[PDB]
RNA sequence: UUUUCUACAUAAGAAUAUCCACCACACGAAAGUUUUUAUGAAACUAAAAACCAAAGGAGGAUUUAGCAGUAAAUCAAGAA
């Protein structure tokens, strides 16, 4: 299959390859594992164009800046590839120079922290150093030119021996909050509030990609020392976050997916947004763009299938007449994580 | 065994059916077998016609399982072809040409390649006589060293390994290993021929 | 003439575990209540620890009717498995066969 | 007596038929969480809707503003509409079809 | 480690015996100690939390049981 750059309508179902400095630096933070894998086997870095992926990429070359932030959602099945979908997006706005921050799993910040930290600073917040300085640290390879360019507008107060004053590139306020972890979290919500006050301006125009959105407003498993279970409010880093969609401010596009396979207390089989986000959820999220996210049709699938011949990673004798397509079609349902599942130990 | 005597075993190949009309002796036979009421069991829900099974990976897989866990061994056996042809991957694309001709990329092969050069010959029985147990050396039958082969590795990956370390990449280490002799499998499969060397003149005690 | 002395007692267990019935079930009303005050609770507790201890509900044994035996007593039909499998046997218990399956 | 169980259902009966039709001081103190129903009225997403057409009318240098001129367009009862057949009838595929047509009227992308 | 946790039902996220001064944790407390609660006239019983986290690192001679929906593993129900 032939293409060039990310933006072509007749390409649908077809291998665009990048470079591995592109893949570094469009995406610092996580990639999913799968396709990691993928890339890492191959040792070239291809993805296939899906119409979900043209239809919203189509809506991201017609945006007004002057308009407020508009919300989009990509929905669909468990491993339906809506993960990727949003690495299309990412990469082709990183391509026109964008500012691109972007959360791999919002479940991370919600699920699973080691280390929980009591702030009154922000009112009874708590907030995790490790999730802060690891996705910082991602922020910083994320985008270079735009973090001496940047001009903060403040005065800060990290400690009763440290401050820093208005004047001073994103680089620099980024690098403080990745130096000293413990007070990490409060840089990344200075970084997003600055974030949304400077982006006012034409020199910012802000992608925002979190995955598993129904996190932000999802029931939280994390706890305190008293047993006692914390609301998804009592973060830092969430009520940070929770500002990041709210679509109060211009020149951005909020790139939004609901998730179930990172999801907490919400059952296997529903792919549905209203049920994911809850009456809390849907009902914070606004007017905002459904977009479904499917399986491959039968181009799609051939498609697929050719790729996995190009590279001899199908490997069965048998899988080269018409009785391997068959049966992985009717194996997988032409799923692509289910195909790429079946693909695997053949 | 809710079955009868009465009832015969399934032929679950599809390519022997399709084709029927160029054999004689063989139209002769499965009409001798519908013909006669012959009741034929239910086929096996394990075993399917899909052109993408092996009966060898479905015992090595069988005899992975625990307890009650079909899944859990599947996924392991999953993992381990897996491993082994990204393994292979990542040899293949740090070679040179002349490897690259060389170099198997199929797990599959590589499997049975890997069984195929892991079974010992010939074993050893204890026989009683004057009150002493000798180990004398016995020919044996195919199956049996293909059990032997099979069991030999799951037993040395499931015990020699670190905890740290997962079953797939083990196994697949193993399996590489063997591919080309040198993992400890066929050493205890040479240790095996040299105890079956020592004893063989205690090859007179066998009576059959 | 009950068939022993066990059952003596025990058939005046149920009589007594009969007469004193109201007794336990009104000042148990008040001893298991949370709202009312413990001043009440002590003194009925006093109260029905001056019942007679005969008359209380769980010093009560079943038996089988018949054979006595304080134990393998089947509820439904208040009989020894002795008994029980006698009766059943001889085709005397009605419904009751030999199970296979 | 059965008699007695026939009286007092019919009783139950009559009695909540008749405390159906009392409307008291606590019912107007009705939580909006209370409702089996999603009304439009007094809604978050109504609130959403007047901020991001206010926002649209402050970008498009527009200084029309109203409530009434907003909220009585085609397109807020669309999303009357399309919100309102989400909540009540649920997650379905005509109904984000009501809602990726009211929405791509709302924000002007066709 | 075919393990352990939480989600959960069968694609997930984290933990993982030695770093070292951990503010100890990986498994493994069914045992103890505290407080509750079930029943009961009477807690010596039973159940649930919190704490505590010990022996144990697949075990000598020698042996049990199983030929298919069996063994093994997981779950519930009933009898008193
Ligand atoms: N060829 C191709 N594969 C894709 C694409 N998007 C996703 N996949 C595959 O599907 C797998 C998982 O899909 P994911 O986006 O994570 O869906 P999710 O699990 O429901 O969030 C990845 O490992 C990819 O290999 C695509 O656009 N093209
Ligand atoms: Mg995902
Ligand atoms: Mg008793
Ligand atoms: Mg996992
Ligand atoms: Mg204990
Ligand atoms: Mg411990
Ligand atoms: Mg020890
Ligand atoms: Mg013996
Ligand atoms: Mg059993």
């Amino acid at each position: 299959x032939x293409x060039x750059x990310x933006x072509x309508x007749x390409x649908x179902x077809x291998x665009x390859x990048x470079s591995l400095q592109e893949l570094k630096t469009v995406f610092p933070h996580g990639l999913p594992p799968r396709f990691a894998m993928q890339v890492k086997t191959f040792n070239e870095a291809c993805l296939m164009v899906r119409k979900p992926a043209l239809e919203l990429l189509h809506y991201l070359k017609n945006t007004n800046f002057a308009h407020p932030a508009v919300r989009y959602v990509l929905y669909g099945e468990k491993g339906t590839g809506k993960t990727l979908s949003l690495c299309h997006i990412l990469h082709f706005c990183a391509k026109q120079n964008w500012l691109i921050l972007h959360i791999p799993d919002a479940h991370i910040w919600v699920k699973n922290c080691r280390d929980l930290l009591q702030s009154n600073y922000n009112k009874q917040r708590f907030d995790q150093p490790l999730e802060a300085s690891t996705w910082l640290k991602n922020f910083k390879t994320a985008n270079e030119h735009f973090l001496s360019q940047i001009k903060v507008q403040e005065k800060y107060v990290w400690n009763k021996r440290e401050s820093t004053e208005k004047g001073r590139p994103l680089g620099e306020v980024v690098e403080q909050g990745i130096m000293r972890v413990r007070n990490a979290t409060d840089a990344v919500g200075i970084v997003l509030k600055e974030l949304k006050r400077q982006s006012s301006l034409g020199i910012f125009h802000l992608l925002v990609a979190v995955d598993g959105v129904n996190a932000l407003w999802g029931r939280t498993t994390l706890k305190r020392e008293d047993k006692s279970p914390i609301a998804p409010e009592e973060l830092a880093l969430i009520h940070n976050l929770r500002k990041m969609v709210k679509n109060d401010w211009q020149g951005g596009a909020i790139v939004l997916t609901v998730s179930q396979t990172g999801s907490l207390f919400k059952p296997r089989n529903a792919y549905l947004p209203q049920e994911l986000l809850g009456k809390e959820g849907f009902d914070a999220l606004d007017p905002f763009i459904p977009i479904l996210v499917s399986n491959y049709n039968p181009k799609e699938f051939e498609s697929c299938i050719q790729y996995y011949l190009e590279n001899n990673w199908l490997q069965h004798e048998k899988a080269h007449t018409e009785e391997g397509k068959k049966e992985l079609l009717f194996l997988s349902n032409r799923n692509p994580g289910q195909l790429e599942r079946l693909c695997a130990y053949l | 065994s809710r079955y009868g005597p009465e009832y015969k075993d399934p032929q679950i190949d599809k390519e022997y059916y399709r084709k029927p009309l160029a054999e004689q002796t063989e139209e002769e036979k499965y009409e001798r077998d519908f013909k006669k009421t012959q009741l034929i069991k239910a086929a096996p829900a394990t075993k399917t016609s899909s052109v993408f099974e092996d009966p060898v990976i479905s015992k090595f897989t069988n005899m992975m399982m625990k307890g009650g866990n079909k899944v859990l061994a599947r996924s392991l056996m999953t993992q381990t072809l897996e491993a082994v042809k990204r393994k292979q991957f990542a040899k293949y694309h740090a070679a040179s040409a002349e490897e690259q001709a060389t170099i198997e990329r199929n797990p599959y092969t590589i499997f049975h390649q890997a069984l195929k050069n892991c079974e010992p010959v010939i074993g050893l029985v204890p026989i009683l006589k004057g009150g002493h147990f000798y180990q004398v050396p016995v020919p044996l039958a195919d199956r049996r060293r293909r059990f032997l082969a099979m069991k030999w590795m799951i037993a040395e990956c499931r015990e020699k390994k670190h905890r740290r370390v997962l079953m797939p990449e083990k196994l697949s280490q193993e399996l590489l290993e063997a591919f080309h002799n040198q993992g400890p499998v066929i050493k205890r499969k040479h240790d095996m021929h040299k105890m079956a060397e020592a004893n063989r003149a205690l090859a007179h005690y066998r009576w059959w | 003439y009950y068939v022993d002395w066990k059952m003596l007692r025990d058939v005046k267990r149920r009589k007594m575990a009969y007469e004193y019935a109201d007794e336990r079930l009104r000042i148990n009303s008040l001893r298991k209540n949370t709202i009312l005050p413990k001043d009440l609770q002590e003194v009925a507790d006093e109260e029905i620890a001056s019942l007679p201890r005969d008359s209380c509900p769980v010093r009560i044994r079943n038996r089988c009717v018949m054979t006595s035996r304080p134990r393998g007593v089947k509820r439904r039909w208040r009989l020894s498995r002795i008994v029980f499998r006698h009766l059943a046997d001889h085709g005397q218990l009605s419904g009751v066969q030999r199970a296979m399956w | 007596l059965k008699r007695q169980n026939y009286d007092y259902a019919v009783y139950l009966l009559t009695v909540l038929y008749h405390e159906s039709w009392k409307t008291e001081e606590w019912e107007k103190k009705k939580t909006e969480a209370d409702m089996e129903e999603y009304i439009w009225e007094n809604s978050t997403s109504e609130k959403n809707i007047l901020e991001t057409l206010l926002q649209i009318k402050a970008a498009e240098k527009n200084l029309e503003l109203s409530k009434e001129e907003l909220l009585g367009t085609k397109e807020v009862e669309d999303y009357r509409k399309s919100v309102v057949s989400l909540k009540n009838e649920g997650d379905n595929e005509n109904t984000l079809s009501q809602y990726k047509e009211s929405v791509k009227r709302l924000l002007n992308l066709a």
